[PDB]
RNA sequence: UAUGCAAAUAUAAAAUUAUAGUAAUUAUAAAUUAUAUUA
RNA sequence: UAAAUUAUGGUCAAUUGUUAGUAUUCAUAUUAAUUUUUUUAAAUGUUUUAUCAUUUUAUAAAGGUUUAUUUUUGAAAGAUUUUUUGUAUAAAAUUUUAGGAAUAGUUAAUAAUAAUUUAUAAUUUUGAUUAGAUUGUUUUGUUAAUGCUAUUAGAUGGGUGUGGAAAAAUAAAAAAAAUAAUUAAUAUAUAUCAAUAAUAAAUUAAAUUAAUCUAUUAGUCAGAAAUGGAUGCCAGCCGUUGCGGUAAUUUCUAUGCUUUUAAAUAU
């Protein structure tokens, strides 16, 4: 039930806007969601291959 | 990220997450007050549905 | 770190049924007043200058520099269906179909339809739902009309509810038991409250007192209230709503009225999250993900999807006049190198004469579709005949009904051919 | 008809009665009640 | 006088009485208890020793205390060949009675003083002393919760004063100076105040060692459940509004019928 202020956004959206990528591919991925290592364990808790 | 300049992608950015592929048609299980005669759900025997 | 899990959390109620919602609620689910744009907003034309306002600096707006070209960011429509969603939707559209009158929505969907006697004029054609009928209590009252003549009145108080989210109280003071009862539910209906079911239950205390009644509804884990508060908790939906009345149970005023009144009192006096969220101008952590592909386009805008086409603004003035339009004569055989002779026969909006070109049977059509002395008309030569309209088709006759020769017939019809 | 003596409603409180063991309560206000010299 | 994020972290507060115009925590609810049931206690002779003696063996009798109860190692532990030390008795907080007045071998200084030392003394209305009740500062019950509501029992003056310490006159369940004994936890029929037993209270059977037990209540107007028969403001019912005036679904009786099944009822 957090409620964020107006302009709450800011810091991320200057982060994208200034952003800058060498390739297209880097520019989406499919897994820039994660960064740390819960992100992978998060993201990969179904196939017990990987 | 280490210098807080990589665009986040946080849990506050998820929408719902959606149905795809449409489960089963889920059919009536017979339950012990679903009975054609009244007599079957008593009070002697039956004290609920389950 | 959070114990509670929502995996159990709430009441078996045996056999009440009560609506839940996968994400949303119903009402802000289609959207197509925004979409479609049908709002008042688009038909003023006032405000529409302002997607343009680039074109107030005539030779920037040819070379480009500044990124912004649009009302809400760098263009336009970035996202037309995403942004404006993170603002909380307080008056949700609702249902849009009229595919169907009201009354046929109603019909179908409703028992209500079934009583039309019950319900005031202001919620007539406009419930889809079953509404389920519950007598709290009855009792007798003496009305004195004159100081010999005597009536005994009945007193009835009920409430109407639907666990669909949907319900009200009412009650009447009326000569019979019937008429008491039917009054009372119109008066119910005249009432109804509805409750916000995003989230399930209030999320602050309500601290509120009917007359002389004190009534507190908080959050709980699950439904807990004495049966008859508690099933009218469920009448409204209610998974994780708790609530007592007036301290101990033994304090006075308590009666069945009392009961229902309190309740529903305290449930009117309630706040939706969304509608708290947008009192203090704040985002609700709920509705953020709305902005995201926004945002993911900022971010993805680098490059070439930011550059513009240099010198053209996209806005280009009519300069000349132009007019295709040809006489008939010259259209009859314009097209029949690229399609078929004839192309424009019976086409009413493409020829100034709709009948050249046509063969004569479909000259006939029409006028079959269509349908003083004492001469006998070619038409009841033929009914004595018994040959109709069809069978004269290589005689220049169209108009059987006509009183006119032959040679009229051909002089009427030439130009067609 | 304010020279003796004389604190005392202007409210700090926990259901009525009762010297603080008696009875089971009490208190309460707008429904209803035909004759007051108006063109 | 600015917001914040490297995002659910530091581990669950959550309230259930069918009422009767209205005002006021007050009958009938649940939990906890007393009503209520013999599955945990127990019998007398303590014991050595150098002989009429001397060594070992220290807080369950009663009385009613609210400015109240406080202490050592010299005994044993305990180890070297002999002289071995110092630290203690004092205080501070918390203290009850619906309607409230004085209390007294008495304060402080002197000192191993004074039944007649010296002094303008001490306790009390910020509630004393007598007098009632009462076993004091990790223990319970209810509850979402600051609360409300319990907690036993055990220190009762001196008078040849022993002993390290008075705790010293039945009433153990503490092995008490040689390994009594540990194949023991079982103690028969007594007590005191505790110690919650209707332990799958009803159909497929007890991987036993078959030992203790033969086990039932309520309602029947309101509100689950009714008919006969009496009775006639009587007899009686009464958690409560109230019922009983020859037709009582509210008394009594007979028979059925109702229950969500550790019982009704009383406190
Ligand atoms: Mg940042
Ligand atoms: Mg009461
Ligand atoms: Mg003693
Ligand atoms: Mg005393
Ligand atoms: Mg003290
Ligand atoms: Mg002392
Ligand atoms: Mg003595
Ligand atoms: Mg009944
Ligand atoms: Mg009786
Ligand atoms: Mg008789
Ligand atoms: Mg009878």
């Amino acid at each position: 039930i957090t409620f964020y202020s107006d302009r709450f956004l800011f810091r991320d959206l200057v982060n994208r806007r200034e952003a800058s990528y060498a390739n297209v591919w880097e520019m989406d991925d499919p897994y820039r969601f994660l960064q740390t290592e819960q992100d992978y364990e998060d993201y990969w808790g179904d196939n017990y291959d990987v | 990220y280490a210098r807080g300049q990589h665009p986040s992608y946080d849990m506050v950015y998820a929408g719902p997450m959606p149905e795809i592929f449409p489960m089963r048609r889920d059919f009536r299980k017979p339950t012990r007050w679903d009975f054609h005669d009244i007599e079957k759900q008593g009070k002697y025997r039956t004290s609920g549905p389950y | 770190k959070n114990l509670n899990s929502w995996y159990t959390k709430g009441t078996m109620r045996g056999g009440v049924p009560r609506i839940y919602y996968a994400w949303m609620r119903p009402g802000s689910f289609t959207r197509r007043r925004f979409e479609k744009m049908r709002n008042p907003f688009v038909d003023l034309e006032t405000g529409t200058s302002l997607y343009f306002r680039d074109t107030r600096d005539s030779a920037e707006a040819i070379a480009h520099a500044a990124d912004s070209k649009g009302i809400k960011g760098m263009d336009n429509a970035i996202d037309l269906y995403n942004e404006y969603r993170i603002v909380p939707d307080l008056y949700p559209e609702g249902f849009q179909w009229k595919h169907k009158l009201n009354t046929e929505y109603n019909q179908w969907r409703s028992n209500t339809w079934l009583t039309p006697d019950l319900i005031p004029k202001e919620h007539r054609g406009r419930f889809l739902c079953n509404f389920q009928l519950n007598i709290v209590a009855y009792d007798m009252r003496v009305v004195k009309f004159s100081p010999k003549d005597h009536r005994q009145w009945i007193y009835c108080v009920l409430y109407v509810g639907s666990g669909k989210g949907i319900a009200g109280w009412g009650r009447a003071v009326a000569p019979s038991t019937q008429e008491a009862k039917k009054e009372a539910i119109r008066e119910a209906f005249s009432n109804i409250i509805a409750v916000d079911l995003e989230q399930e239950g209030p999320m602050y205390p309500v601290r509120v007192n009917a007359d002389g009644v004190r009534v507190l509804l908080y959050p709980a884990r699950r439904i807990v209230a004495n049966f008859r508060v508690a099933d009218i908790l469920c009448a409204f939906g209610f998974q994780h709503a708790g609530c007592r009345i007036n301290l101990k149970a033994t304090n006075n005023p308590k009666s069945p009225t009392h009961t229902v009144e309190g309740v529903f009192e305290a449930v009117k006096a309630l706040r939706s999250v969304s509608e708290i969220a947008a009192s203090r101008g704040k985002v609700p952590h709920s509705l953020i993900y709305n902005i995201y592909p926004y945002l993911e386009e900022i971010r993805r805008r680098k490059g070439m999807m930011a550059m513009h086409p240099p010198g053209k603004d996209g806005l280009l003035m009519p300069d000349r006049v132009v007019d295709n339009r040809l006489p008939d004569h010259l259209k009859r055989g314009y097209y029949d190198d690229v399609y078929w002779k004839d192309f424009f026969a019976g086409s009413d909006e493409h020829l100034n004469e709709p009948r050249m070109g046509l063969r004569g049977d479909e000259m006939r059509r029409r006028l079959e579709e269509a349908q003083d002395t004492r001469r006998r008309t070619l038409e009841d030569v033929l009914k004595r005949l018994g040959k109709t309209t069809r069978d004269l088709g290589s005689i220049p006759i169209v108009n059987p009904r006509v009183d006119v020769g032959l040679p009229t017939h051909i002089k009427r019809n030439y130009q067609l051919h």
